[PDB]
């Protein structure tokens, strides 16, 4: 019987590699632009440490495609199933918690001073962003212990002559637990951002959060449905594609629009401008 | 002697589906009646005038396809099922897209373009654009009927003591051919209405269209895993249900909330609240 896995001989595989290259180089452009604008008003609103780390995690994540392609080994199953999902969840949680932070902010001080008086100082929403993160770990790492690590194989029935090699035992059940919290976060951020799509806050970042979260939600729902309908060879390529596109959505859809103001509206770069967005 | 098997009209699932047809089609007829009641009212005019009534009419002809699915199969019935469902559906959804287009021209497009383009969309051109969308759908339906028709299957051993009769679709592609036009209209409508925001003191049009598109997508997406899981004999029931629920999703988010204002809050039916 014949082994099957992604290889560069395949037009869509190299196409995903090229798309990931475009994404990584564009995100590198984003970061090197931010690198000489550390304390500008728009970068200052970005979140400070949060934006640098998020960008950095994403810059790493794009390497998945070269590591995902080719004859599998456990060395690749380690990252594609646990590490890169961690890199992605850190970013999704950051976006969603920022969306919550922006909206409903007015009610925090006046109605809940008992909370806000301490929640404002020194960490605030960071704490929740941390806890969600470890919660995902409880899903991920222990889950990998349950399935164990292996580049397993399965058969495609249209002709059982050929066999898929993949780092994902029980793919649908494996992905269900992973995607439950992804859907929860995506829908929560989508709701908060859409309700707040009018707000000018932080150079009107709610609209871009809305765009990115909508893309993530639609793509996740689509892939879960498609996997519930299909189990053949193509699952791995599409799954990779959906991943890379999602990365693009996070990079170009959220930081891209801010960078689109950085260099092109030096008027809005002015420090005195910011008070008009209160 | 094996019994032939197909959905009997009296089965409780078919009874429930034809019951739901009562709610869907009766509400469609009631909304059309209310539109006839306040036909000249600016509200119907702001809602595109007669294109609104035509749309409702088309929606009924969409629900009218539900009757083709159950009962003793035939090749003609299998051929007719999909196109006679989705063609009326296109005749309806093109108008939702048109109103979404109107909201985009109003509240994101600069005035210099918008003042002309808003007048250019409306008039005879709106009717002819609906006709053009129906023409696209009809071309795709002709390609489907000739090159990728479904086949009547009588299967002799898939069951212990019965022979299973039903239409079977050649490839998911052949059905995708019929779902492309409506899917495309929905994508355009959502992208047109999603990001726009209105001033206060004016009618909130984009919200209803957004909810309509989301209901459409969610219905036809949930329809996939269920159709994959359901027994072979009962595939039609989830098709019919989708057609019903999909129609309901369009009704309850766009038309019915307008009839709600028409009947229970008529003070809003005033010129500058819409214009």
């Amino acid at each position: 019987r014949q082994l099957v896995f992604l290889e560069w001989h395949e037009a869509p595989t190299i196409a995903v590699a090229l798309l990931a290259a475009l994404g990584f180089l564009s995100t590198l452009a984003i970061l090197v632009i931010f690198w000489r604008h550390f304390q500008t008003p728009i970068v200052r609103s970005a979140g400070g440490p949060m934006c640098f780390l998020m960008l950095t995690l994403l810059l790493v994540a794009y390497m998945v495609v070269p590591v995902y392609v080719g004859p599998p080994k456990v060395s690749t199953c380690l990252c594609r199933q646990a590490l890169f999902p961690l890199c992605f969840t850190i970013c999704i949680s950051c976006i969603a918690v920022r969306s919550f932070q922006i909206v409903c902010a007015f009610k925090m001080a006046s109605r809940f001073p008992r909370a806000y008086s301490y929640w404002v100082r020194y960490q605030g929403p960071y704490v929740s962003m941390a806890f969600i993160t470890v919660l995902k770990m409880v899903i991920v790492v222990i889950g990998m212990l349950a399935t164990g690590l292996s580049p397993t194989t399965r058969t495609d029935p249209d002709d059982p002559k050929i066999t898929i090699v993949s780092c994902n035992p029980n793919y649908r059940n494996s992905l269900l637990f992973n995607t439950s919290l992804d859907l929860l976060l995506s829908v929560v951020g989508f709701s908060f951002a859409y309700m707040g799509k009018e707000l000018p806050t932080n150079y009107n970042e709610a609209k871009f959060i809305t765009l990115s979260m909508t893309f993530y939600f639609t793509s996740s729902v689509s892939l879960c449905t498609f996997m519930s309908a299909y189990s053949g060879v193509l699952v791995t390529i599409v799954d990779l594609l959906v991943t890379v596109l999602n990365l693009l959505a996070i990079s170009l859809g959220y930081f891209g629009p801010k960078c689109y103001m950085i260099l092109f509206y030096p008027e809005r770069n002015t420090p005195a401008y910011f008070n008009s967005m209160i | 002697p094996r019994r032939p098997k197909f959905l009997a009209w009296g089965e409780p699932v078919v009874l429930s589906l034809l019951l739901l047809l009562c709610l869907v089609l009766g509400l469609a007829l009631a909304a059309l009646g209310l539109s006839v009641h306040h036909w000249d009212s600016p509200l119907v005019q702001a809602s595109g005038g007669s294109q609104f009534c035509f749309g409702l009419i088309c929606l009924g002809l969409f629900c009218l396809s539900v009757l083709l699915f159950p009962g003793r199969p035939s090749s003609a019935s299998c051929l007719a099922q999909q196109p006679m469902a989705h063609l009326p559906l296109t005749g309806c959804l093109s108008t939702l897209f048109l109103q979404a287009a109107e909201t985009f021209v109003e509240s994101e497009l600069p005035l210099s373009w918008a003042n002309w383009l808003c007048s250019y969309l409306r008039g005879l051109w709106a009717w002819l654009v609906v006709l053009l969308a129906t023409f696209v759908e009809a071309a795709l339906c002709a390609w489907y009927l000739i090159a990728f028709p479904p086949e009547v299957v009588t299967d002799w051993s898939v069951l212990p003591t019965e022979v299973l009769e039903h239409c079977h679709v050649r490839s998911w592609v052949s059905l995708g051919l019929v779902h492309i036009t409506n899917a495309m209209l929905a994508f355009l409508c959502f992208l047109g209405t999603f990001l726009v925001q209105s001033q206060p003191g004016r009618y909130n049009r984009a919200r209803g269209l957004t909810f309509a598109m989301l209901a459409y997508f969610i219905t036809w997406v949930s329809f996939v895993p269920l159709l994959a899981n359901v027994q072979v004999a009962y595939q039609p029931a989830v098709q019919m249900g989708a057609i019903l629920v999909c129609a309901l999703g369009i009704l309850v988010t766009f038309h019915l909330p307008k009839c709600y204002v028409l009947l229970w809050l008529p003070k809003l039916n005033t010129q500058e609240f819409f214009l």
